[PDB]
């Protein structure tokens, strides 16, 4: 669910960092 | 960079920078 949370809404780097390894 | 919209590449790109060596796995729902 990030393709929309970032493409449909906005995502903070912190939340975007939860997608790294 | 304060709140923005990302998509695929830009997503794998922002993740690229924030993750960088952390290795990021951009997923995509079909």
């Amino acid at each position: 669910g990030i393709v929309e949370q970032c493409c449909t809404s906005i995502c903070s780097l912190y939340q975007l960092e939860n997608y790294c390894n | 960079f304060v709140n923005q919209h990302l998509c695929g590449s830009d997503l794998v790109e922002a993740l690229y920078l924030v993750c960088g060596e952390r290795g990021f796995f951009y997923t995509k729902p079909t």
